[PDB]
């Protein structure tokens, strides 16, 4: 088994659609994050949200390949990260670039309590072919990092309570049953949309350290605080990493 | 039309099968359709020094007169030494991937210095190195073949060796830029039924599909096995050619359409 | 002569009127006098996708045979979304300016990938991209139109929207490099007495000076209003042309000296 | 009104002409700065001084435009910043680049008590036309940053006591009357030289947070200490930002 | 005499051949380094080792000049530094690049107790001609930095006890006598191999601050701890800088 | 053969005389054999402004038609001002070296802006700037002459002035890239027995070896004295030429093989 590089680290991924709600959603989340700073050492990673859909719409209309779209969407996650970091600047928090996250996170988390980065992985023009939509997005990037570091946890902060049997905002609203607990293998066998990347389920299958990931609703204050303490307030996804 | 796709992109999750099906109907633009991507093996060629590299440099200089080339370098023995040191410490695949990149960069630097007097640069962003690729006096670029994944490298099912190395790095670039050909320059004539350095009665295979290679359970480490799965999902590069770069004129012959070596097809 | 200026530069404050008057007598060197700067609108063109971008790409490829071009990109709707999110949080103009730059970079990347096979690169430092601009096979570069001010953006009198965006960014580059022409490629034929999307009896204006535009209190958001003040202080580019890029051949016609669209003059 | 990003920050701009005096002026200033480190969180920004005049002299003789001269002068301010930072290195102070000041100041000021940067803004080739001398120089850059961050203050450290009615080292020496207090609007209406950029007065007119700026003599030990405590030891410039 | 920029700094250079031994040598060294973190402020610099010999072998076979080989070997020292830094990441230690070591070491050592860097100096294509083997390697780079900063000390950690009269692993094994103490001038007049760069002896002749350097065996736990406390546990090299 | 060298490289220390002797037998590859390196003096030329720079720009533009040029810039009076401020504070040579680089970069930027319309770029990595050096339309690059040593600058025996400045920086580049010629463009006709600005009966020296210069104890600060020792150890550039750039056509004449100025030989 590989060693844990930063065993004391907590990684939090904030969905781009949470950021897309603006001040109504960001201000209570910022206030909750401020209160968490003295409790944990955090790597906060942001997703892309709706602006990545607009750039996919233009990019696909121009016929651009999947490797062209990947860095364009990643830029949106980076911009959400600069917005979130600016809101926490007075607390000593800043946005750090991917090379800094990859090689110097330890020194940055010694200087301050949290840093913000883009959750997108730097696959760029070397994105895998197959789909016209880049498969390695924000949930996948956040998990790859969390598992590579051997982090204490990974929490995914969404605009929904967790994973449902169908899209709770889609045509099948009435058939959507909440799943309090699931496994990566069980979700992989399912058809239908998910609020997490499908590639996340693939990387969870080969995970070395992270045993569970929780998907929580960032629109309900207190849920992120509770999830970071291990409380069951959303959907728990078991990765298939067996403990001792 | 594009009206349904734009509506689906706004309202559905990107994991939605309906959205995925609609995005698959989008037009297909090839960025560099006239270019050929070549991978110069690290262990198989560059590590052999002058006897292997100097004849290939002459072929590249002659070939660029008629073919637009993107030349990627492998990593080789210094990367294997770094991987064994780091694996022994229990460092994850993501750390090993960064160490391996440095070795491919050293190899691109050495090759670039032999090619500088012929106008061929070492670049970052080969596929978009529009100026050198548009000039008849240049028509080629050298790049480091390692993918940029670094700490975000997808690990293998077991072990810490990065599964996507310089064969995958060069292939994905050929694929993303919609190149017309992908040639792997190694030190074996091509694929054999058994290992050519081990078994005695291993037969040569001139052409094979990824499915047949999997079905026949081939013990040939000539190509990184994850490259075969990438080849099956590829939109632009549906076949690759493996040639022996130690045979004089083999790269020139492959660029001329000769069926030297093995052709691996997606289907 | 230069002897008085050198003495004043050493001994007086840079705010000294005598020094300022002497510095104004210095020779005027044009760095790129034969180049034309074009701005491709973000919201007006690139955001419209294939129907707008593909015909313009063909005009650019044809036009670079006879004209040296510096093609700047606008930002558009993704920047407006970032500005509304950030403004709602009370983030200052300096933060919004950095967010807007990312959108113009995305647009330059998309345009550059469609132009790569024609040898046209996406660059940083367009005005000094001496090599691509000196080759007949290239003769053009693509750049991101946002100015580099970032956190040091001069804010507007009210609100947090950066007042110097991609129209100002492209104009200042034309001005600094002493270019011969500045063309804004938008989605309206030019300037009208009233808004062409609002009022019914808005009359077209083929030619106007900045003073006349100010005196007539024009409700035309076709050009960033701070660009008009920069135009009045300009040393090299004393007029700009606004053309509709949605009309086939309009950019080609403007480069040929046809008076398509509106000409805005400094005086 | 925009939010204050770093409300606890004190920004100090050291004039390039103070640095041009060498060890006689720099050593007492360094000693005073060392004593201030435990008292404030400082962003120290350096001006350009005489070497920018030499590069303007050569550059104007070559006929170079205003956008060509701006980054050439900025380099001189950057070099003064490296000299000042080296003198304070033993205290944990270093020079940080403009991208770091713009996006990561909060983390750097969490690690250490002060950082040094170039006061010049990165207008570069996008400098405004009109004058052959770049208008956005060190005082302007320092103010734009101080006001964008919502800093607690901005102090300008000069080789003179403050602003006079005429240049106290110029031909009209005898007519030069010291101004203890002035407003940006009053100075803007004046003709004649100033020890501050004219563009500073323009940006002060649209300021959102900084109510006052003090110009003090860095050649008199103790004045910088006093100014940072709000004592009136030089010229106070009112910006026209009205308090509550 | 120039001033000491970081008088409280201890510089340690770890030989690339120590790293080449892998986990058997690295794990006890990492454990000893962990225990040293609360005691000293460290700049840890790594050498190149055997992989630089392989790249010299290929590079010389291709006929490449000395300036081409220098950055190729330096890359190996950089890779050893990333491996060592990853092992100490949980303690707040990271690898920092040469520009960061040159201009921002003070801030990085204020955030955390130690940083790792490449010991190779950035001579690159401007390496001196004369030999086909780059003369300015890891020992030389570590010394140039230590002396430029005015560091409290420089310790060289090797795979041997210190300097012998002949190579203790070479053909003349039996004639190899251990030298507990020597001077840069005495070693310079000698022929035969050394475990330190010959260029180190040249830069020691013009040194401004470092009076002595100790070469210790990193394969014997405790020797590095003892050397950092000034104990004589290897070869002391006097530089010819006379104390007060 | 290479078999003995590879064995010695693995088993011996790099300080081993046997290894050093074997490495000296390796083949010698010249990266840019057809290029000429020129140093444009900072204090001697660029600091003099228009009267000195404009005629040299015209010579460079004319000369690049027939000669591949790498043009390095000196630092000059702004670097001397930085060195006196920093020396007075007791800052070490390593800090001064970084300050000096900024001045050479400013000089390269000014020269590059006058040359941009002729297609000549300012680059980083001149010797490997393969694309501009391979085009007849370009055939030249401008680079900053300061070496990259920064804090790792070898100090002089006494004082804090960096001993390796822009003469050494340009020379080492000529040497490393195996260039055919190295020309120093200064403001004196060449070397004299005594200082031409001090003594009255100083005689001109057209040709001299480094040994003779040392033996005659020359008081000529025309060339950085450490450059003379580098010249004696050089493998590729065994002679340098010092010319007066203030004399019209002197650089053109030197490139044509005329023996204008002084030739300094290694032996
Ligand atoms: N099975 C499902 N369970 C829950 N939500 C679902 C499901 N299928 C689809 N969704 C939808 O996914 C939405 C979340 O959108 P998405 O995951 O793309 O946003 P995000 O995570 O914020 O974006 P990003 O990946 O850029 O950070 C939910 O609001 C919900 O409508
Ligand atoms: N009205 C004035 N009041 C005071 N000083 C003035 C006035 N007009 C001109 N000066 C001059 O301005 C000088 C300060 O020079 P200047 O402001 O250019 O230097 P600096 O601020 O150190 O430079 P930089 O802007 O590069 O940091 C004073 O020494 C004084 O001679
Ligand atoms: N006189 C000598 N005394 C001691 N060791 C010597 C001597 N001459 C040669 N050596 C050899 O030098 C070896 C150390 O090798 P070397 O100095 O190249 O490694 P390193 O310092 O780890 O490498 P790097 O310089 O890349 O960090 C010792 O193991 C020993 O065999
Ligand atoms: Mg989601
Ligand atoms: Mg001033
Ligand atoms: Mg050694
Ligand atoms: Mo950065
Ligand atoms: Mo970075
Ligand atoms: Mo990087
Ligand atoms: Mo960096
Ligand atoms: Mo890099
Ligand atoms: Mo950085
Ligand atoms: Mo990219
Ligand atoms: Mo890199
Ligand atoms: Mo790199
Ligand atoms: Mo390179
Ligand atoms: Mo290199
Ligand atoms: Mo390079
Ligand atoms: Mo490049
Ligand atoms: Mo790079
Ligand atoms: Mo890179
Ligand atoms: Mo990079
Ligand atoms: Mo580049
Ligand atoms: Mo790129
Ligand atoms: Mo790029
Ligand atoms: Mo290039
Ligand atoms: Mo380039
Ligand atoms: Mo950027
Ligand atoms: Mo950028
Ligand atoms: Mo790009
Ligand atoms: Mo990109
Ligand atoms: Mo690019
Ligand atoms: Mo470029
Ligand atoms: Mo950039
Ligand atoms: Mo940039
Ligand atoms: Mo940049
Ligand atoms: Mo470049
Ligand atoms: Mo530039
Ligand atoms: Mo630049
Ligand atoms: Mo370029
Ligand atoms: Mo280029
Ligand atoms: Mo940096
Ligand atoms: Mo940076
Ligand atoms: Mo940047
Ligand atoms: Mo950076
Ligand atoms: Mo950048
Ligand atoms: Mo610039
Ligand atoms: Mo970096
Ligand atoms: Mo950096
Ligand atoms: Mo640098
Ligand atoms: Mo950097
Ligand atoms: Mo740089
Ligand atoms: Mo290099
Ligand atoms: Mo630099
Ligand atoms: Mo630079
Ligand atoms: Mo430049
Ligand atoms: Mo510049
Ligand atoms: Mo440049
Ligand atoms: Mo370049
Ligand atoms: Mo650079
Ligand atoms: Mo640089
Ligand atoms: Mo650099
Ligand atoms: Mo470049
Ligand atoms: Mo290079
Ligand atoms: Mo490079
Ligand atoms: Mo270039």
């Amino acid at each position: 088994r590989p060693i844990r590089l930063l065993p004391w680290l907590q990684v939090v991924k904030i969905g781009g659609r949470v950021m897309d709600r603006g001040a109504d959603a960001i201000l209570p989340l910022v206030e909750e994050l401020r209160k968490l700073l003295p409790e944990h050492r955090l790597l906060i990673l942001t997703g892309a949200g709706v602006r990545a859909r607009h750039v996919f719409s233009v990019g696909l209309d121009l016929g651009l390949p999947v490797g062209s779209l990947a860095p364009l969407a990643a830029s949106e996650a980076g911009q959400n990260g600069h917005i979130l970091a600016a809101m926490l600047a007075s607390e000593g928090v800043s946005y750090v670039e991917h090379p800094t996250v990859a090689d110097q996170l330890a020194i940055h988390l010694s200087a301050t309590r949290a840093v913000v980065g883009s959750a997108f992985p730097p696959y760029h023009h070397h994105e895998f072919p197959g789909s016209r939509i880049p498969p390695h997005r924000a949930d996948t990037g956040a998990f790859l990092l969390a598992d590579a570091f051997g982090a204490a946890g990974l929490t995914i902060v969404e605009n929904v309570d967790g994973i449902y049997t169908a899209d709770p905002n889609g045509p099948d609203r009435g058939q959507a049953r909440f799943l309090p607990e699931t496994s990566a293998t069980d979700l992989a066998k399912s058809e239908g949309p998910l609020p997490v990347d499908r590639a996340l389920l693939d990387v969870m299958a080969t995970a070395r350290h992270i045993e569970r990931v929780q998907v929580v609703n960032g629109l309900v204050p207190g849920r992120l605080t509770a999830a970071l303490r291990g409380e069951h307030v959303g959907t728990l996804i078991r990765t298939g990493v067996r403990p001792a | 039309s594009t009206a349904e796709l734009e509506e689906l992109l706004m309202q559905r999750s990107l994991t939605d099968p309906q959205l995925q099906a609609a995005a698959a109907a989008a037009a297909d633009f090839r960025i560099l359709p006239d270019a050929t991507v070549i991978k110069i093996g690290g262990q198989s060629v560059i590590d052999r020094g002058r006897a292997a590299v100097y004849p290939l440099v002459d072929e590249i200089v002659a070939a660029r007169k008629n073919h637009k080339l993107l030349i990627g370098t492998g990593a080789g023995t210094r990367a294997r030494h770094l991987y064994s040191i780091a694996a022994g410490l229990g460092l994850p695949a993501g750390v090993l991937a960064q160490l391996g990149s440095s070795v491919a960069d050293q190899n691109a630097a050495m090759l670039g210095q032999l090619l500088a007097k012929h106008g061929i640069p070492v670049v970052g962003g080969a596929g978009l190195s529009a100026v050198p690729l548009s000039l008849a006096e240049v028509n080629a670029v050298v790049f480091s073949g390692m993918p940029p994944y670094k700490l975000w490298m997808r690990p293998a099912a077991e072990g810490v060796i990065p599964p996507y190395r310089t064969d995958a790095g060069c292939f994905l670039l050929a694929e993303q830029f919609g190149c017309k050909q992908m040639i792997f320059v190694k030190d074996e004539d091509g694929l054999y039924t058994a290992n050519p350095k081990t078994s005695k009665d291993a037969t040569f295979i001139p052409r094979i599909s990824v499915d047949e290679m999997k079905a026949k359970g081939l013990h040939d480490s000539i190509l990184e096995f994850p490259v075969l799965d990438l080849l099956q999902s590829a939109q632009h590069v549906r076949e690759v050619q493996v040639v022996n770069g130690l045979v004089p004129g083999n790269l020139t012959r492959a660029l001329a359409g000769e069926h030297v070596g093995t052709i691996i097809t997606a289907s």
